[PDB]
């Protein structure tokens, strides 16, 4: 079996140069053409170009003025490098292998990287309780929650009482706000009988800035 | 027979008239890495008669037509025209490749004249790179024989037939067009080694005998028709040029030809005429190994000591089959 | 430039149905087509290569037909695994893909369980207020979420976030956040989120004075 | 190619006309 793996520096200010490396493992590069592939939010794939042999890369046409792919043959790994990145060039960024003709579609694929590209300065969650009450007791269910506003960049993860409680969890996909920073709820459904004898949690860790709170909800 | 897949190391991005036609008509590949060889077996081969020349011959017509377009075309009274912008014209390396369920055998015997048994057999599953050049007189940018020097015809003692060259060692050609100072924009001249030429007659014609005994040959110019094949003709940059060789067919410097940059030509794709635009501005020049020649023979008189030879070609399937002769497709059973 | 143009562009369907979903191009490509599979979160997958032929490793209810302009995917029963965003490509040339054609789960009408939740006292000391509104375990996926601050409707001062279909019971989760600045918090008394679903008998509404 | 009209031109070089492809050649 075959497995693509990825890594390399996902944030990024503007003007500054994208450089992300696929490691190749159980496999040499040999007789193989090699590509990348990016999908911005919400969006379609794109590619970005491919290359066998160092000496005749093939790229996109709205790159090519950019991106430079390249191989490093010793460690079985190859490189993609992107110059005067903009807000535009935000997407999930796949590698993936090319077998020789006529194998020409990509398999397998690594499990991609998360690039995003924005002036903003990273900065830790602010986390605010979202306390239930007794209009909030919908038929004998109580519902409660973490907002957790104003991080960047993503992501946040969110569980709840450091994963013992699962059941009835929602974590909503983050949204970028007005303000350059991203924003999150996170809610649970509970018993309402259990409100006084049951302690609920949320725990939210934004590594890039070494911030872990843990916000104890409680009722009002 | 069947069709066949063709491929093509062309950059998508690079617009250019082979480039882009090449990158929505082929493939990179290959799956490595040599030709399976044969030993003791036996295939007959009959560069003449092969399919792949045909489908060659159709495919670069339509290459032309949808890049090289001409501003009026004239055949049987009838009048076409459409856009003629100026295109970049430089010529891709391609290999045609068998589908699931064929394969193509490789005759790799040194000294082969395109007929008969084959001792060296093998199975490659794509050609080796061919030029889709077009020209008269001269082969550019061929592949080269293995040894020395090698000629091919369906006849030879049928004058009426081509006998195509295969020259074992390069010469190179360099044409200019210089920024024209008062002078004529379509006066152009090429330049090649005398010294280097007056020795390739000297293997080339060693050869030329031998099959006609001992008779003594002389070179002569065409002796007419279209301007086309009376001078050596070909395509660089977008721009049809027309070389005069007699200096270069009159039996220790530098050979100096003359040339004219033509708007009107008479197709190779079909029997008529056609304009394109006029030249760009600015030096043109083009740099190309000459790797064959195609010639026809004098022939009625007896063995008057000589049989004369001068430059022919026309049929673009010569300039194909010079190279495509050493394959066949097969099919698997 | 060749263009890959996916129908539908969104697909709603039962386990255990079959379906086919089609793949056109602007120009020919004979048989120079994928499909891939890609769930949320997830890499692409290969499926079918050549217009009809199987990766290994791919289940017989997958098959694929198709030549030239127009290309089919067939699943002849579908299992769980299955639901998930498809994609197309052309294998040659600018390498090109469809817009994908999402395949979703199809199941019973669903009423939203409303929930509204009045910003921290913590948060208002930093200048600004959040309002949340909570919809939790619904379908159909459309809904109408309208703001009432003291019964007046607000416009363009709110953000939603949907949630994809939930892997078991296949509803969806909706939260809506009302923004406004602290001052303007604290000026106003009435705040409600009115909720229209196809699964409720009417209108729902949630609310609470400062 | 025109072969009549190859032909009608090559006889007043003193020659006959044949096709090489679809252009005009004297003999
Ligand atoms: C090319 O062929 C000529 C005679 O045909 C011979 O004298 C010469 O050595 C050959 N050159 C090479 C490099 O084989
Ligand atoms: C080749 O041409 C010669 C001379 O015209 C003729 O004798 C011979 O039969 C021809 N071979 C063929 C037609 O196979
Ligand atoms: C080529 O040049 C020779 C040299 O005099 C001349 O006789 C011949 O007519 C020319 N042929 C052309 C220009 O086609
Ligand atoms: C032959 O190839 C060279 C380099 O690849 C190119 O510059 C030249 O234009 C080609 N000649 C012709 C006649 O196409």
């Amino acid at each position: 079996q075959v497995q693509l793996q990825q890594w390399g520096a996902g944030l990024l200010k503007p003007s500054e140069t994208l450089s992300l490396t696929c490691g190749v493992y159980g496999e040499s590069l040999s007789g193989h053409y090699w590509s990348w592939v990016r999908q911005p939010p919400g969006k379609r794939l794109e590619w970005i170009g491919e290359i066998k042999h160092n000496g005749s890369p093939n790229y996109h046409p709205s790159l090519k003025s950019r991106v430079t792919i390249s191989l490093d043959m010793s460690k079985n790994q190859f490189s993609l490098n992107l110059t005067s990145v903009t807000a535009a060039d935000t997407a999930v960024y796949f590698c993936a292998r090319r077998s020789n003709w006529p194998y020409l579609p990509f398999d397998p694929w690594g499990q991609g990287t998360l690039v995003t590209v924005s002036s903003a300065s990273t900065k830790g969650p602010s986390v605010f309780p979202l306390a239930p009450s007794s209009k909030s007791t919908s038929g004998g269910t109580a519902a409660l929650g973490c907002l957790v506003k104003d991080y960047f960049p993503e992501p946040v993860t969110v569980s709840w009482n450091s994963g013992a409680l699962t059941s009835g969890v929602h974590t909503f996909p983050a949204v970028l706000q007005s303000s350059g920073l991203y924003s999150l709820s996170s809610v649970v459904t509970v018993p309402s009988s259990s409100l006084g004898t049951q302690t609920y949690i949320c725990n939210v860790n934004h590594k890039p800035s070494n911030t872990k709170v843990d916000k104890k909800v409680e009722p009002k | 027979n069947t069709t066949l897949f063709c491929a093509s190391d062309a950059k998508a991005y690079d617009t250019e008239v082979h480039n882009v036609w090449a990158t929505h008509a082929c493939v990179p590949t290959d799956p490595s890495p040599q030709e399976l060889k044969m030993e003791n077996v036996t295939e007959e081969f009959n560069m003449w008669k092969n399919n792949m020349v045909e489908q060659m011959h159709t495919d670069i017509i339509s290459l032309w037509d949808q890049s090289l377009k001409p501003c009026v075309q004239l055949t049987g009274g009838s009048a076409l025209t459409q856009a003629c912008p100026k295109v970049t014209f430089e010529p891709i390396p391609i290999h045609y490749c068998a589908p699931a369920g064929y394969a193509i055998l490789k005759c790799n015997d040194k000294e082969f004249n395109g007929t008969g048994l084959c001792k060296n057999v093998s199975t490659v599953q794509c050609t080796h790179g061919i030029r889709p050049v077009v020209s008269t007189q001269l082969l550019l940018n061929g592949s080269l024989a293995e040894g020395k020097v090698m000629i091919r015809s369906e006849n030879i003692t049928n004058n009426v037939k081509n006998i195509i060259v295969q020259l074992n060692e390069s010469v190179t050609i360099n044409c200019t067009r210089p920024n024209n100072s008062g002078g004529d924009i379509r006066q152009a001249h090429c330049n090649v080694s005398g010294s280097q030429w007056n020795k390739t007659l000297h293997q080339v014609v060693e050869q030329l005998r031998k099959y006609w005994n001992n008779n003594t040959i002389i070179f002569n110019s065409s002796s007419g028709g279209d301007l086309e094949i009376t001078t050596h003709s070909f395509n660089c940059g977008g721009e049809f040029f027309y070389c005069n060789t007699s200096g270069l067919f009159n039996s220790n410097g530098t050979i100096t030809l003359p040339c004219r940059i033509k708007q009107i030509i008479n197709m190779w794709q079909r029997v008529g005429q056609a304009i394109y635009a006029p030249p760009i501005q600015g030096v043109i020049r083009c740099v190309s190994n000459i790797t064959g020649l195609i010639l026809t023979r004098d022939g009625g008189g007896n063995s008057n000591e000589n049989e004369t030879f001068r430059p022919g070609g026309g049929d673009m399937r010569d300039n194909w089959r010079s190279e495509l002769y050493k394959y066949k497709v097969v099919k698997i059973e | 430039d060749i263009q890959m143009t996916q129908s539908p562009s969104f697909v709603s369907a039962s386990v255990g149905d079959r379906v086919t979903i089609t793949c056109r191009a602007s120009q020919g490509i004979s048989s120079y087509l994928a499909w891939y599979q890609q769930k949320p979160g997830k890499a692409p997958k290969l499926v079918i290569y050549a217009a009809s032929t199987l990766q290994s490793g791919v289940p017989s209810r997958f098959s694929g037909s198709g030549s030239g302009t127009e290309f089919t995917l067939t699943i002849s029963s579908l299992q769980p695994e299955d639901f998930a965003t498809y994609y197309c490509q052309h294998l040659i040339g600018l390498r090109s893909f469809g817009q994908g054609t999402k395949l979703e789960i199809k199941r019973t009408v669903a009423a939203p369980s409303v929930f509204i939740f009045p910003p921290s006292d913590e948060q208002l000391k930093s200048g600004t207020a959040s309002v949340v509104c909570l919809l939790n375990n619904f379908y159909p996926r459309e809904a109408k979420v309208q703001w009432k601050v003291d019964n007046a409707l607000q416009s363009g001062n709110s953000q939603e976030s949907v949630t994809e279909q939930d892997s078991k019971d296949s509803t969806y989760s909706l939260s809506s956040t009302l923004t406004l600045s602290k001052a303007d918090y604290e000026k106003h008394k009435v705040y409600a989120c009115e909720v229209t679903h196809q699964g409720l008998s009417s209108p729902v509404t949630k609310s609470f004075n400062r | 190619x025109n072969l009549h009209f190859c032909q009608l031109r090559c006889k007043s070089l003193g020659l006959l006309g044949r096709c090489a492809x679809t252009y005009c050649a004297c003999v």
